[PDB]
RNA sequence: AUGCGAAAGCAGUUGAAGACAAGUGCUUGUCGUUCGUUAAAAUGGCCU
C-alpha cells in the first residue's frame, strides 16, 4: 500500500513576463517609509562595520539613522553653510563631511560635540570628500578648485598630495579596492582620469573618453568601473582600458549609482541607479548588466543607496529626493524537579549503536473539498468549492479534477435551485477568462441538459440564463475580431 | 574483560572459552579456521574452573576446578565423559598432559600422576621444599616423562623416579603464570605482572635471553621452531618476536605489534592470540562474549599493524525492505508534478491631438504609470494620430507591450485591441522588413493564437444556449 | 467479489474484491480493517503463516487491457506492508494475445464483461484471430542507455526493468489522471486513464522525453475533441525517481499530435535537444534553455497540408546537419541551420526530394553514406554519395495489412557500428492460419546486399533494440527477453 | 558467430488453466519460512525473505528433462499444475521439491541443490483425462481430474498412494461429479 | 557492579527485564533508547543499544515464542498510539504493530502492555499475546505473532491495573486468567481460552486506591516458563496500593471463598506504590515505592513478614522505578531515577 | 461496438436454434447453451 496522491491543482500555460525571484526580492523590499526636510538631499552613506546605521546631508543638517528604529538618532548642525557631502571611515569610528565655506569637519561618529579636526583646503567649496577604503588614516576630498587633494589625518596642515591633471567642476572620485595606490576621478567634464599616487601625479596615468559630463564613479571589480554619466551610464574594464557596455535606458541623465555584492539574494551582485525620474533601478553585473527592478517616486531622486551586505538587520533602501525628500524602503526580519523527571528528550541518539527513524512527515492542510473528494462526497465538494473565500484557480482544479474523474451528472442529480444559484453565480463570473470559460461552459451544458423544467418553472433562473446569453454573445464576438487581428499577424508576416 | 579464559587446540582451529553467564561459569568451543552456540554451564553457582586443556584419537577437553577434581569433557557430545578425583578436599590448580600421562598439581603443593585410559590415579605425590607452586609443565623427553618443571617465582626442576629438585632457575617477584618448553634445550616463563620474559637453557641451567614488551604480558605461544613468538598483551595488543634465540643481545624487543581499532576511533583489545609458521591466528569480541577471529600472512605485514574492521557503531537503519525514505519496495512514487514550467507550441520564442512625444518617451524608457495614463487616453483619432507620427522600432516594442498588457488585464482587451490595430495598420512597412517577426510579435501571436482555440467550443455554448433560451420563452 | 478467505482461526474474513483494496473483517464486531491501494485488482488472497504472519496476494493490473498482466505479493500482516513483490516484464500491445479475457463484474467495458458477454466476446475474439488478416503485436520498447535499463511505457505508468538482475526495479505514475487515489468500480471503469503514446532518452542520458494523449468522460460536448501533452524529466545517474522538469501543453496546436520523436545527435547540443514529428509535415524542434532553466521551442517548420497521413519517419545525420523527414511518399532532406530544401547550387542530381514508390513508414541511416527507407512494400538502401539506390528487397508478400501504419520503425532496428536487422512473421497454416506463429530474422549489412546472418525462431517477436556493445535485444509475446550476440 | 537465445523471463503461469478456480494461487512457502518459490511461464525462482532476493532461477533450457515437458515447440500444453516441497519417494531425506504438470509428470528436483542431470522423473497413468489438482494431508494424497462424457466437466476424485513398485504411483478412483462450475 | 555502569543512561531508567533463558539484561527508559547487557559478577558489557527516534519508552520487555524458542522478539511501548517489536546479527529487524481493527477508540496509547501466551484449545496450539490498558474498562488483547485484533474485554470503572495468572490442567493443555483491577477496589478475574467471559468478581477488603496488582510463585511473565511442561498454578497474590499498602493474598481459598480475607497485610512503606514483584519460586516478595529515594523492601513468604536487615541508609538506591529478578542466577537487579540499575546478589539462591 | 481512415469520417453490422422461467396448449422473459456472420439496483466507497 502506498500513500494517497495530493490532488494536483491545476496550472495554466504560461503567459508572458512571470514574476521572476528578482522580482520577489526588491518588491518584498516594501513598507515605505516619508520624511520631509527642509531643502535638497545631496548625500547618503552607511556605516561599513556594524551596518545597523545611515547619514544623510542635507542643507546644514546632518542625520544619522538608526537601521532599528528607522527615526533620527543623532545631528550634527554646526555648518555655517551648506554641507557637501558625508563619508563613513571603512571601520567606522570616524566621519568626514565637506561644506561649501571650503573646509571638511573630520570628527567621530555619534559625538557632535567634538570637532576632532577641521581642515581648511583651497577656498572654494568642496562637493566630494571621502575616506580611503585600503588605508584607514588617508582621506579624499576635492573642490571646486578642480585639484583633488589626498590629506593624511596625521598631517592636517599641508595637503599630502595635492592631483590635477582634471578640466572642469571635479564633482567624483572613488578608489579601486585591489590597488591601494590607484584612484579614478569623475571630472565634470566627462573623461574620467585614472591616477597612481606613489608617481609624481602630476597628470592622470590615464584617462577614459566618456562624452557627456559624467556625475558619479564606483569600482564594481578590481578590474571594473561603473561611470555614472549623462542619459546613459557606462562600464569600463582596466587592464584592457576600453569600455565594455553601456545601459541607457532612462529618460534623463543618470545621477546615483552604487554597488553592492555578496549578500543573501538570488542576484550576486547588485547595481542601483537614480535617474532623475522616479526610476531607481537594479541591474546585476552578471547578465551585461541587464534592466531587473524598478521604482517610480515623483521628483527628481538624485541619491540612492542600499544596506550594505553585512547588514544582519532589517535591510534598507534610501532614496534621497531633490523635492527635499528622504523616502525609505525596507525589508523587515517548567519545574526542576519536572524536568529532572523527564530529561529524557533533548538527546537525539549520539551514541547508541543503530538509529531506526520511522515518524511520518506532518502532511500539509488537509482542505475541506479534498476530504469531500475522498470519502465521495461530490455534492458537498461542489458546495464547499463554490464556498466564498476560495481561490478562482483552486476551484477551477476543484471542476477540472470533478470532470476528469467524470462524477459531473453525479454532482448535478440531487441540485436543487437554490444549490444552483451559487454555481451560476460563479459560472457568470468565470465565463469570461478562457480556461475558465472552457469548463464553465462544459458545466452549464450539462446543467442545462439537466434543468430545464426547472428552469422553464423559476423566474429567476431565466434572467440568469438571459445575463448569461449577453455575455457569451458578447465574448464571442471579441473572438472573432480578436481572430481578424490574428489575420493581419498571418498578412503581414 | 568478560572472558576470563581461554586456549586453542593445538593447531589452532578450535578456541575453547570460559566466561561467566549470571553467576555460572560456562565453557563454549568455537571454530576459527572455517555460530554453534552449544554452551556448557557449571551446575553449581559456586565454583568456578581454574585451568583448561585439549587432548586429542577422540578429542576432548580437560578441565582443572577448585572442588580438587578434574572433568574431561566430551567436545561434539555435549558431557564431560569422566569425573576424575582426588582423594581430598582443595583446589587444583595447573595440569599438564602428553603422551597418556596426566600430571595435576594442587596448591597444598600435591602432584597427581594419571592414567586416562585407566580412568586411574597412578600416584598421589610430594616433596621437600616446593612451599608454594602455580605452574606445572613436562619436557619433550619422547615418551619418557622426566625432568617436569614446576613453578612458583623460582622455576624449579624435577625428576620423578627419585623424586627431588635439581635445578632452581632464579624466577621473577610474581607468581609466575605461563611456562612453555620452547625447545629440547630452551624453556620459556612469563610471569604474570611483568613485561620481561625469561628464555633459560636447561643443561647449562643458565639464563640465556629476556624479551620485552611493551605493556603487561598475558598469553604466550610459540610457534613450530622457535620460529616465532606471540604475546597476548594486557593493554590489548599483540607482540610478535620473530628469531628471539639469535645474535648486549640479552635483551630483546618486539619485533611486531599489532592493535586492532574499528572506523568510528573506538579500540578493542585481543585475547589469546595464536601463530604459526608464515600463519597468524587473532581473536576479539565483536559483542561482550561472542569471539571473532582473523587470519592473516604475519611474514608481509609491516612491522606495526593497526587492523581495521567493519564495526556498527553509529550507522542508520536502512532496513531493506524500504526505501532510503520510509517507502517501500512494492509502492509506485505517485505523480509530483513539482514545480515545473508550463507552456505550449504557441510561444515563438527563441527563433492634431496628440501624445506621440509622451508615449515615445515612455517606451524609450519603460513606465506603466505613464504608460497607464496615456492608455487610459481614448480618441481614436489621436491614437492614429500619433502611431502616424511615432517611429517604427518604438512601435514595436509598443505592439508587445500592449499585447503583454492584455495577456494581464484581459478585460481591457477592446480599447486595446483598436490600439493594436491602428499600430500595426500605420507601421506596416518596417515590420514587414524586419525579418524575426514571429519571436519579436511573441506575446501578442500566443495570445491571439488562444482565443482562436477557444472560439469553437464558445460556439457550442452559444448555440445551446440559444436552444434553451428559445425553449422557455416560446411559452 | 474477486477473492475470498478466512484465516486459519477463521474469525478474519479476507475480502478481495475488483476495487484496489483488501478488506479484512473481524466477524464478531462486523467490523474491517483494509488496504485500499494495491496497484491492480486482488485476483488471489489468502493467510498463510502457521500462525497468521503472512498474507499472500495475486493482483491482475487490469490498466493494460492487452494482457492480463499477474504480480504477485507476500505481505507482513503485522505492519501490513510488503515483503515479497515479484514482478513481471509488463508491457502492452495493439490487441490481445490468444485467450486472454477482461475479468468479470457488474457490467461490460473495455476492461470488464457481463456473463453472457464474457461467453460472446470469447468466442468472438477466437473467431476474429481465426479470420482477420490485420493482426499486429509490436510496442514502444526503450533502453536507458548509460545504465542499460529496460523501460514499457505501461499506460500512465512508466516501468523500470532490466535483465541483468532479471527485476524491475521502479515503477512510475507520469499522468495528471485517475492514476491511484481511486478504485474504479463501473463508470471510472468506462473511463480510461490518459496513455503514454512515446517515450524517449536524451543520448546523454539525464533525460526523458514523454508524449501522452488524454481523452474526455464519455457522453459530453467535449468528448469528441482529444489532448495531447508532453513533459521532459530530468534525474540524476544515481537515484530512481523522475523529476519533471517541464511540462508542455497541446504541441503544434490543439488535436495537432506529435507522431515521432527524435533525440538529438550529440553533436548539436550535447544531445539536449528533440524533435517532433507531426501527421500534418510539421517539424518543431526543441531545445534546452541552461541560462534560464527549462526546455523551450527553438526551431520551427509550419506547413498545414490539408491532408493527413498517419505516417510519418525522420532521421538525423551524425554531423547535426542534415535532417531526412520522411513523409508519406516523400523523403526531404533539410539543413539543420535553415530547415530549408538543400539547393544544389552545383545541381550533381542530389535533389532534396525523394518521392518513392510508397509511402515511407520507416526511415534510418547507418553511416554518412547508406540509408535505409521501409515502405509496406518494399526495403530499399540508397546511396547518399551517389544518388542512387543500393539495393531493392521484396517485402509486400510477407506484409500484406496485418500492421497498422508506423511499427515498422521500432520493428527494425540498425547497429550504428556493423549494420542491421530485419523483421518478418508469420503464422503456419493447416489447410488455415492457426494461433501459434513463426519468426524469421536476417541480420543485414551496411550495403544490405549481403545477409550478415539469418536465424528463426519460433514465438512471435514483438520488438528488438541494440544494446549499444554492438548486440541487440528482441522481446517477445511471451515475456521472453531474448539476446543476438557475437 | 551470432547466437540468438533466451536469457530473461517473465509471466508467471497462474492456476488459469483450469479457470474454475479451485486455487488460484500455486506458489508455497518454505518449511523454514525464509523460501518462496515462485514457477514463471519459464524458469522456477527460490526468493529469499529477509532481502528480497532471488537467490537462484532455475531455467528450463538447460536441463532437457524440463525442456522436453515444458518447452515442446509443438503445444505449450504441457504446464505445471501443483508443486509440493516434501518428497514421495523417501520420508524426510529436505531442499527437495516435487512439480506436477497437468499431464501426469511429477519431477523431483533440489532447490538449493544442484541439477544433477538426473532429477527424478515419473509419470502417472490414467490420465486420459487432465489433471487439475494434488495435494496431501499427511502421508495420503488426493487428486482431483478434468474429464467429459453443457460446456462443463467432470471432476474425478482420486487416492494416490506410491510404490507397489518404482515406477508405479498407486490411484483409485474415490469419487466422481459430472458437471461442476464453482469448486473451492 | 553497577550494570548500566557499562554504558550510562541519559535519563529515568523505566523498565527492565531478564531474559528467561539467555543472561540478558533490557534496560528501556525516556532517552528513546534500548540497551541489552551481557550480566557478568563483575563486568557487565554492552551488548547492543537500540534508539528509536520521536518515541519513549514506559515498558519494554523480552518474549520467547513458546514453540519455536529460537526466535526471542522484544516489545517497546511508549505512550504513543503504536508498540515497536523487535526480532531476534548487523542490523536489526524492528517491526510495528498500530493497526486496531475497529476497537482504535478505546486504546489511545499503548503505555501499558503485558505480554503472556495462549493455546487456542479447538487447535492446541501456542501463540503469544500482548494485553493493552484502555479507557473505562477495555483491556484490548492482540495477537502478538501477528498484528491483529483478537479480543476485548471490559472492566468497569477507571482501569488501574492487572495481571495474567495461569493454570495447567493436564498433558499439554492449561488456560490463562486475566486478573484486572479496577482503583476502587473491584477485582475481575477473566478467562482467554473461551472468549473473554468473567469467571469470578470479588471485592478486595479496604484498598481504596488501588494501584497495582502481581501474583508469583507459580510462573508468570515476571519468570516466563520455557515450555508447557514447566507451567504452574501460581499461589501468591498481591494488591498494592496507593497510600503504600500492600495486601497478600493465598489463592486456593480466596478463590474458593469469593469474598476473601487478606492473608497478611504490608505497610512499612510510606509513600505511592509502583512496583510489586516477586523472585520466580515466590519466596520473596519485592515491593517498592516510586515517590522518595530509599523506598524499596523484601518481604519473607509465607510468614508475610518484612526483612529487617536489608536496606539501611548506606544502600544507594536512590527513587526506585523497576524491580527484576532474574530467573535462574538469583540476581536483583533494581533501577532508579538517576539513570543507573544496581545488582544485588542472593547467595541462599 | 466492424472495417477503412487523420485527432474527422466512409461503408458495414442487430441471425437463428436449443434451453428454462413467468403468464393464459398459447404471451413475455431469461441463458454458467449452441452454431452463423466484418459485430442501471441487492443502502451497499478507500487504513494507521
Amino acid at each position: 500500500s502506498t500513500a494517497r496522491p495530493r490532488i494536483i491543482t491545476s496550472k495554466a500555460p504560461l503567459l508572458p513576463q512571470q514574476t521572476t525571484p528578482e522580482q520577489r526580492y526588491w518588491r518584498q523590499y516594501t513598507s515605505a517609509q516619508l520624511v520631509k526636510e527642509h531643502n535638497s538631499v545631496t548625500h547618503i552613506s552607511f556605516n561599513p562595520q556594524h551596518p545597523h546605521d545611515f547619514a544623510v546631508t542635507s542643507s546644514t543638517r546632518v542625520q544619522i539613522f538608526s537601521s532599528r528604529t528607522r527615526q533620527v538618532i543623532k545631528t550634527f548642525s554646526r555648518f555655517k553653510d551648506v554641507v557637501y557631502s558625508a563619508s563613513f571611515r571603512s571601520d567606522g569610528k570616524l566621519l568626514c563631511a565637506g561644506d561649501a565655506t571650503g573646509l571638511v569637519s573630520v570628527y567621530d561618529s555619534y559625538n557632535p560635540r567634538t570637532i576632532l579636526l577641521s581642515i581648511n583646503a583651497s577656498t572654494h567649496p568642496t562637493h566630494v570628500t571621502k575616506f580611503h577604503t585600503q588605508d584607514n588614516k588617508i582621506l579624499a576630498t576635492a573642490s571646486d578648485d578642480r585639484v583633488t587633494r589626498l590629506w593624511d589625518i596625521s598631517n592636517a596642515y599641508e595637503p599630502q598630495l595635492e592631483l590635477t591633471g582634471a578640466t572642469d567642476y571635479v564633482r567624483t572620485l572613488s578608489f579601486i579596492p585591489a590597488a591601494p595606490h590607484l584612484v579614478a576621478t569623475g571630472s565634470y567634464d566627462g573623461l574620467i582620469r585614472l591616477y597612481d599616487t606613489r608617481s609624481s601625479g602630476s597628470t592622470p596615468i590615464y584617462s577614459l573618453n566618456h562624452d557627456q559630463p559624467v556625475e558619479n564613479v564606483i569600482a564594481v571589480s578590481p578590474t571594473q568601473i561603473v561611470s555614472c554619466g549623462g542619459n546613459n551610464f557606462k562600464v569600463w574594464d582596466l587592464t584592457s582600458n576600453k569600455k565594455l557596455y553601456e545601459r541607457g535606458n532612462f529618460n534623463k541623465a543618470v545621477t546615483c549609482l552604487d554597488y553592492v555584492e555578496n549578500f543573501d539574494s538570488p542576484m550576486q551582485s547588485a547595481l542601483i541607479a537614480s535617474s532623475l525620474d522616479g526610476h531607481v533601478k537594479v541591474f546585476d553585473p552578471l547578465d551585461n548588466f541587464q534592466v531587473k527592478f524598478g521604482w517610480k517616486f515623483s521628483g527628481p531622486v538624485l541619491s540612492c543607496a542600499v544596506s550594505p551586505s553585512t547588514a544582519q538587520g532589517n535591510r534598507h533602501l534610501v532614496a534621497g529626493l531633490s523635492s527635499g525628500l528622504l523616502a525609505i524602503r525596507t525589508k523587515k526580519k517548567k519545574s526542576n524537579n519536572f524536568q529532572r523527571m523527564m530529561r529524557g528528550s533533548e538527546y537525539q541518539g549520539d551514541q547508541e549503536h543503530i538509529i531506526h527513524n520511522d515518524k511520518v512527515r506532518s502532511q500539509r492542510r488537509m482542505r475541506a473539498f479534498e476530504r469531500n473528494i475522498n470519502q465521495f462526497k461530490w455534492s458537498e465538494a461542489l458546495d464547499n468549492a463554490f464556498v466564498p473565500g476560495m481561490a478562482k484557480e483552486l476551484t477551477l482544479t476543484v471542476l477540472q479534477e470533478l470532470r476528469k474523474r467524470g462524477k459531473v451528472r453525479v454532482a448535478l442529480y440531487g441540485r436543487d435551485e437554490s444549490t444552483l444559484e451559487p454555481l451560476l453565480n460563479w459560472c457568470l463570473k468565470g465565463i469570461e477568462d478562457v480556461r475558465s470559460a472552457s469548463i464553465v461552459a462544459d458545466w452549464v451544458a450539462v446543467v442545462l441538459e439537466l434543468y430545464g423544467n426547472t428552469l422553464e418553472s423559476s423566474p429567476v433562473l431565466q434572467e440568469l440564463m438571459i445575463d448569461l446569453k449577453t455575455k457569451v454573445r458578447h465574448e464571442i464576438h471579441k473572438s472573432k475580431e480578436a481572430q481578424r487581428i490574428e489575420g493581419m499577424l498571418q498578412l503581414l508576416t | 574483560s568478560p572472558v576470563l579464559q581461554s586456549a586453542y587446540d593445538p593447531s589452532g582451529q578450535y578456541l575453547c572459552y570460559v566466561t561467566v553467564a549470571l553467576d555460572k561459569q560456562r565453557v563454549g568451543v568455537q571454530p576459527t579456521q572455517r555460530w554453534n552456540e552449544n554452551f556448557l554451564y557449571l551446575e553449581d553457582s559456586k565454583l568456578k574452573v581454574t585451568c583448561l586443556k585439549w587432548v586429542n584419537d577422540t578429542v576432548a577437553i580437560i578441565l582443572g576446578m577448585n572442588n580438587g577434581e578434574i572433568w574431561l569433557y566430551s567436545v561434539l557430545a555435549n558431557e564431560v565423559t569422566y569425573k576424575f578425583t582426588t582423594g581430598n578436599s582443595y583446589e587444583i590448580k595447573d595440569i599438564d598432559l602428553m603422551g597418556n600421562q596426566l600430571w595435576c598439581i594442587d596448591s597444598s603443593d600435591a602432584f597427581y600422576q594419571f592414567d586416562l585410559l585407566q580412568f586411574k590415579l597412578l600416584q598421589h605425590f610430594r616433596i621437600n621444599n616446593c612451599v608454594q607452586l602455580n605452574k606445572l609443565t613436562i619436557v619433550p623427553a619422547g615418551d619418557s616423562v622426566a625432568q617436569l618443571l614446576v613453578a612458583s617465582h623460582s622455576i624449579s626442576l624435577i625428576d620423578i623416579e627419585e623424586k627431588k629438585v635439581v635445578m632452581t632457575f632464579p624466577g621473577h617477584v610474581s607468581p609466575v603464570s605461563t611456562l612453555q618448553v620452547i625447545t629440547n634445550e630452551f624453556f620459556i616463563s612469563g610471569a604474570e605482572g611483568d613485561r620481561f620474559l625469561n628464555v633459560y637453557d636447561i643443561h647449562s641451567g643458565m639464563t640465556k635471553c629476556v624479551l620485552v614488551a611493551e605493556s603487561d604480558i598475558k598469553e604466550l605461544s610459540h610457534s613450530g621452531q622457535a620460529d616465532s613468538i606471540a604475546v597476548t598483551t594486557e593493554d590489548g595488543s599483540l607482540e610478535i618476536f620473530v628469531d628471539p634465540l639469535v645474535s648486549g643481545n640479552k635483551s630483546k624487543k618486539s619485533s611486531k605489534k599489532i592493535q586492532i581499532v574499528s572506523k568510528d576511533g573506538r579500540k578493542v583489545p585481543i585475547y589469546n592470540a595464536f601463530i604459526n609458521k608464515d600463519l597468524l591466528n587473532v581473536s576479539w569480541l565483536q559483542n561482550a562474549t561472542m569471539p571473532y577471529f582473523k587470519n592473516l600472512q604475519w611474514r608481509e605485514i609491516p612491522n606495526e599493524y593497526t587492523v581495521e574492521i567493519s564495526l556498527n557503531w553509529n550507522n542508520k537503519n536502512k532496513s531493506a525492505d524500504r526505501d532510503l525514505h520510509g517507502k517501500d519496495l512494492a509502492s509506485a512514487t505517485n505523480y509530483v508534478e513539482g514545480n515545473a514550467r508550463v507552456t505550449s507550441g504557441d510561444n515563438f520564442k527563441h527563433v492634431t491631438g496628440t501624445v506621440t512625444v509622451i508615449l515615445s518617451q515612455a517606451l524609450q524608457s519603460n513606465d506603466h504609470s505613464l504608460l497607464e495614463t496615456v492608455l487610459n487616453n481614448r480618441d481614436e483619432r489621436v491614437i492614429r494620430d500619433t502611431i502616424f507620427r511615432l517611429k517604427p522600432a518604438l512601435a514595436v516594442i509598443l505592439l508587445e507591450r500592449l499585447a503583454e498588457r492584455i495577456a494581464r488585464q484581459t478585460h481591457r482587451q477592446g480599447p486595446l485591441n483598436v490600439w493594436v490595430k491602428w499600430c500595426l495598420i500605420i507601421h506596416g512597412g518596417y515590420l514587414v522588413s524586419i525579418p524575426n517577426l514571429m519571436s519579436t510579435l511573441s506575446s501578442l501571436h500566443s495570445t491571439l493564437k488562444r482565443r482562436s482555440d477557444l472560439l469553437p467550443r464558445l460556439l457550442a455554448l452559444d448555440a445551446r444556449l440559444d436552444c434553451t433560451i428559445n425553449k422557455f420563452k416560446t411559452l | 467479489v474477486l477473492s475470498l478467505s478466512f484465516s486459519h482461526d477463521g474469525s478474519y474474513l479476507l475480502s478481495g474484491g475488483w476495487e484496489k483494496v483488501m478488506s479484512l473483517w473481524q466477524l464478531e464486531t462486523n467490523s474491517q480493517q483494509f488496504l485500499p491501494r494495491l496497484n491492480g485488482i486482488i485476483i488471489d488472497c489468502q493467510v498463510l503463516g502457521p500462525q497468521g504472519n503472512y498474507y499472500s496476494l495475486i493482483l491482475q493490473m487490469t490498466e493494460n487491457n492487452s494482457n492480463s498482466d499477474y504480480q504477485f505479493l507476500l505481505l507482513n500482516a503485522s505492519d501490513l506492508t510488503s515483503k515479497l513483490s515479484i514482478n513481471g516484464p509488463l508491457p502492452v500491445f495493439n490487441s490481445t494475445i490468444k485467450h486472454i479475457q477482461q475479468p468479470i463484474s457488474a457490467m461490460n467495458t473495455k476492461n470488464s464483461n457481463s456473463i453472457t458477454s464474457l461467453n460472446h466476446s470469447k468466442k468472438k475474439q477466437s473467431r476474429k484471430l481465426i479470420k482477420s488478416r490485420r493482426q499486429d503485436f509490436t510496442t514502444n520498447v526503450e533502453i536507458n542507455p548509460i545504465n542499460k535499463n529496460l523501460y514499457f511505457p505501461h499506460i500512465s505508468a512508466v516501468q523500470i526493468f532490466d535483465f541483468y538482475k532479471n527485476e524491475q526495479v521502479n515503477y512510475q505514475y507520469l499522468t495528471s489522471g485517475v492514476n491511484n487515489s481511486m478504485g474504479k468500480v463501473r463508470f471510472e471503469l468506462n473511463l480510461q486513464d490518459p496513455i503514454i503514446t512515446d517515450l524517449k532518452f536524451t543520448k546523454d542520458g539525464q533525460w526523458m522525453i514523454t508524449y501522452e494523449i488524454e481523452y474526455p468522460p464519455n457522453d459530453l460536448l467535449s468528448s469528441k475533441d482529444l489532448t495531447h501533452i508532453l513533459k521532459f524529466w530530468t534525474k540524476n545517474d544515481n537515484e530512481t525517481n523522475w523529476n519533471l522538469k517541464t511540462k508542455v501543453i497541446n504541441p503544434h496546436g490543439i488535436s495537432v499530435p506529435i507522431t515521432k520523436i527524435l533525440p538529438s545527435p550529440r553533436s548539436v547540443n550535447n544531445s539536449q535537444g528533440c524533435l517532433t514529428a507531426d501527421n500534418n509535415g510539421g517539424l518543431k524542434f526543441w531545445s534546452f534553455d541552461s541560462h534560464e532553466s527549462n526546455w523551450c521551442l527553438k526551431k520551427i517548420s509550419l506547413p498545414n497540408f490539408n491532408h493527413f497521413s498517419n505516417s510519418v519517419s525522420l532521421a538525423w545525420s551524425q554531423d547535426g546537419s542534415l535532417i531526412f523527414h520522411g513523409f508519406d511518399d516523400k523523403l526531404q532532406i533539410l539543413d539543420f541551420d535553415t530547415f530549408k530544401k538543400f539547393e544544389s547550387l552545383e545541381n550533381t542530381k542530389t535533389v532534396s526530394e525523394f518521392t518513392l514508390d510508397s509511402e515511407i513508414q520507416t526511415v534510418k541511416l547507418i553511416n554518412d553514406t547508406n540509408l535505409i527507407v521501409a515502405t509496406r512494400t518494399t526495403l530499399n538502401a540508397i546511396n547518399l554519395l551517389r544518388g542512387q539506390v543500393i539495393n531493392s528487397f521484396d517485402l509486400y508478400p510477407f506484409v500484406n495489412g496485418v500492421y497498422k501504419n508506423g511499427h515498422m520503425d521500432r520493428l527494425i532496428t540498425c547497429d550504428e557500428r556493423t549494420g542491421n536487422i530485419a523483421l518478418v512473421i508469420n503464422q503456419q497454416l493447416t489447410d488455415v492460419p492457426t494461433i501459434n506463429y513463426k519468426s524469421r530474422i536476417i541480420i543485414f549489412d551496411s550495403d544490405l546486399s549481403t545477409k550478415l546472418g539469418n536465424f528463426t525462431h519460433h514465438e512471435y517477436i514483438s520488438w528488438i533494440g541494440w544494446n549499444y556493445d554492438t548486440d541487440f535485444i528482441f522481446l517477445d509475446i511471451e515475456s521472453t527477453l531474448g539476446v543476438v550476440g557475437t | 558467430q551470432y547466437k540468438l537465445s533466451v536469457v530473461s523471463g517473465g509471466k508467471p503461469a497462474l492456476n488459469n488453466l483450469s479457470s474454475v478456480t479451485g486455487n488460484k494461487n500455486i506458489a508455497r512457502l518454505s518449511q523454514d519460512q525464509r523460501n518462496y518459490i515462485i514457477p514463471f511461464n519459464n524458469q522456477i525462482k527460490v526468493y529469499s525473505v529477509e532481502t528480497r532476493q532471488c537467490v537462484k532461477t532455475l531455467k528450463f533450457a538447460n536441463n532437457s528433462l524440463l525442456s522436453g515437458i515444458f518447452l515442446q515447440e509443438e503445444e505449450n500444453n504441457e504446464s505445471i499444475v501443483k508443486i509440493l516441497l516434501g518428497d514421495i519417494t523417501v520420508p524426510q531425506q529436505a531442499h527437495l521439491i516435487t512439480v506436477f504438470t497437468n499431464n501426469g509428470h511429477v519431477i523431483v528436483l533440489n532447490y538449493k541443490g544442484k541439477l544433477v542431470e538426473s532429477p527424478k522423473h515419473f509419470k502417472i497413468s490414467l490420465a486420459d483425462e487432465k489433471l487439475a489438482n494434488v495435494f496431501h494431508s499427511e502421508g495420503n494424497y488426493r487428486i482431483l481430474t478434468t474429464f467429459k462424457d453443457n460446456s462443463l466437466q467432470s471432476y474425478r476424485l482420486y487416492a494416490l498412494t506410491f510404490d507397489d513398485a518404482k515406477k508405479q504411483f498407486e490411484v483409485a478412483h474415490q469419487a466422481e461429479w459430472h458437471n461442476v462450475i464453482l469448486s473451492n | 557492579k553497577d550494570a548500566n555502569a557499562s554504558h550510562p543512561s541519559h535519563s529515568a531508567i523505566q523498565s527492565l527485564s531478564f531474559h528467561p533463558s539467555k543472561p540478558l539484561l533490557l534496560t528501556g527508559g525516556y532517552d528513546k533508547t534500548l540497551r541489552i547487557y551481557h550480566i557478568d559478577g563483575k563486568t557487565n558489557h554492552l551488548v547492543t543499544s537500540l534508539h528509536l527516534v520521536g518515541s519513549p519508552i514506559q515498558t519494554c520487555t523480552f518474549y520467547t515464542s513458546l514453540s519455536n524458542q529460537n526466535q526471542q522478539n522484544i516489545f517497546t511501548a511508549g505512550r504513543r498510539r503504536y508498540m515497536h517489536s523487535w526480532d531476534l546479527s548487523q542490523t536489526a529487524k524492528i517491526e510495528k504493530f498500530s493497526r486496531l481493527y475497529g476497537h482504535e477508540s478505546t486504546q489511545r496509547s499503548f503505555e501499558n502492555f503485558k505480554v503472556a501466551h495462549l493455546q487456542n484449545s479447538q487447535t492446541n496450539s501456542v501463540h503469544g499475546i500482548v494485553l493493552l490498558q484502555g479507557n473505562n474498562g477495555w483491556i484490548n488483547i492482540l495477537h502478538s505473532t501477528s498484528g491483529l485484533w483478537l479480543m476485548g474485554c471490559k472492566i468497569e470503572g477507571v482501569i488501574t491495573d492487572f495481571c495474567i495468572d495461569y493454570q495447567p490442567i493436564s498433558r499439554g493443555k492449561f488456560r490463562t486468567i486475566l486478573i484486572a483491577v479496577n482503583a476502587y477496589g473491584e477485582v475481575w478475574e477473566f478467562d482467554l481460552n473461551k472468549n473473554g467471559h468473567v469467571i469470578r468478581r470479588w471485592k478486595d477488603q479496604g484498598g481504596v486506591g488501588i494501584t497495582k496488582i502481581q501474583v508469583g510463585g507459580g510462573t508468570t511473565t515476571t519468570c516466563p516458563a520455557l515450555q508447557i511442561s514447566k507451567i504452574k498454578q501460581n499461589r501468591w497474590l498481591a494488591v498494592g496500593s496507593e497510600s503504600g499498602f500492600v495486601n497478600l493474598y493465598d489463592r486456593n481459598n480466596a478463590m474458593t471463598s469469593s469474598t476473601p480475607t487478606p492473608v497478611a497485610a504490608l505497610d512499612q512503606l510510606t509513600t505511592t506504590i509502583s512496583n510489586l514483584q516477586f523472585s520466580p519460586d515466590g519466596q520473596i516478595l519485592c515491593m517498592a515505592s516510586r515517590a522518595v529515594k530509599d523506598a524499596l523492601r523484601l518481604v519473607h513468604l509465607p510468614s508475610c513478614s518484612v526483612f529487617s536487615n536489608w536496606p539501611t541508609s548506606g544502600t544507594p538506591l536512590g527513587k526506585v522505578t523497576s524491580v527484576a529478578f532474574s530467573p535462574s542466577g538469583g540476581l536483583l537487579a533494581v533501577g532508579n531515577e538517576q539513570g543507573k540499575v544496581r545488582l544485588w546478589k542472593l547467595n541462599h539462591y
